[PDB]
């Protein structure tokens, strides 16, 4: 019924995935195909530059388990509070997911991954939908970022 | 903070990346 929601949910669950296993999975595949590949380009490289800093955040984070999410979600959301929306924010936030999934997956708690890519997408999907329908959605994404 | 922390490599990568 949310074929926005939906999209999303399966861009970022499965970067975080793929980010989490080492493995892409093989279970609107072209814009989304285009925005993974954007995904895996522009999202690795933030955390690269940003390992040290996106560690520090993890440990004041203390994810231990699904009910941690809840945390990472209400820190999504003050990130937005200023009333400020670009793509640098959300590739930012995409990025340190998929840098907690990476934790999630050494501390055994694998099962955590999908309930941390729900509420990534809660908070852009359901909180910005306005905004990511202006920029044509993923399609403005992989633009956005065509190098 | 978090989500400040956040906010300024957001904001970091926007300007190496603007071109």
């Amino acid at each position: 019924e949310d074929e926005l929601y939906r999209q999303s949910l399966e861009i970022i669950s499965r970067y975080l995935r793929e980010q989490a296993t080492g493995a892409k999975d093989t279970k609107s595949g072209a814009t989304s195909r285009k925005a993974l590949e954007t995904l895996r380009r522009v999202g690795d490289g933030v955390q690269r530059n940003h390992e040290t800093a996106f560690q520090g955040m993890l440990r004041k984070l203390d994810i231990k388990n699904e009910d941690d999410v809840k945390s990472l979600s209400r820190v999504m959301i003050h990130v937005f509070s200023d009333g400020v929306t670009n793509w640098g924010r959300i590739v930012t936030l995409i990025s340190f997911g998929a840098f907690v999934a990476k934790h999630l997956k050494t501390i055994n708690q694998e099962s955590c991954i999908e309930p941390l890519a729900e509420s990534i997408t809660d908070v852009l999907v359901r909180t910005k939908r306005d905004w990511l329908v202006k920029q044509r959605g993923w399609d403005g994404f992989v633009e956005f970022f065509h190098v | 903070q978090i989500a400040r922390k956040l906010q300024c490599i957001a904001d970091q990568f926007h300007r190496l990346h603007v071109q």
